[PDB]
């Protein structure tokens, strides 16, 4: 047939899918806070806080998403959001839109590729 | 050695310059 037999895309997109969707979900929620916040001020971080932002519901999203980059200091940045949100969220946005673009990188190569590959013509061999 | 690396996890170094960093603020 080929090289030995029909190898076809296993749980790879699965994984990048999901991943870059919760991404883009804390992209999101994290540029909106970050512009919300336009640097404040101590007496204003505690003012304006993560108090029941990024939580509720949608908090596994965001938690899970940062415990794969920070997996061994998770804790410690979440704290740093629910503490210090003009000094931690830019410096975690901006690890996390690096990221971001990487990720997109990988979901260029596999997910990009395969819409691709999956829609034009793959003939009949 | 692919076209694109799955890096997930982010390096000690890049972990700790954040928490040095985030309980600082020197800017």
């Amino acid at each position: 047939s080929n090289a030995e037999h029909i190898y076809r895309c296993e749980d790879e997109r699965f994984e990048l899918d999901v991943v870059l969707e919760t991404n883009l979900a804390t992209i999101r929620v994290l540029e909106a806070i970050q512009k919300k916040l336009s640097r404040l001020s101590a007496e204003e971080q505690a003012k304006f806080r993560l108090d029941n932002t990024l939580g509720g519901t949608s908090e596994v999203i965001h938690r899970k998403a940062l415990q794969r980059i920070y997996a061994d200091k998770a804790a410690d940045i979440i704290d740093g959001l629910r503490k210090n949100p003009s000094i931690a969220v830019p410096i975690v946005l901006k690890r996390l839109k690096m990221k971001e673009e990487e990720w997109r990188e990988a979901q260029r190569g596999f997910n990009k590729v395969w819409r691709e590959q999956n829609e034009k013509y793959y003939l009949k061999s | 050695s692919n076209a694109a690396q799955l890096n997930y996890l982010l390096t000690d170094e890049q972990i700790m310059e954040d928490l040095r960093t985030l309980n600082k603020l020197k800017s």
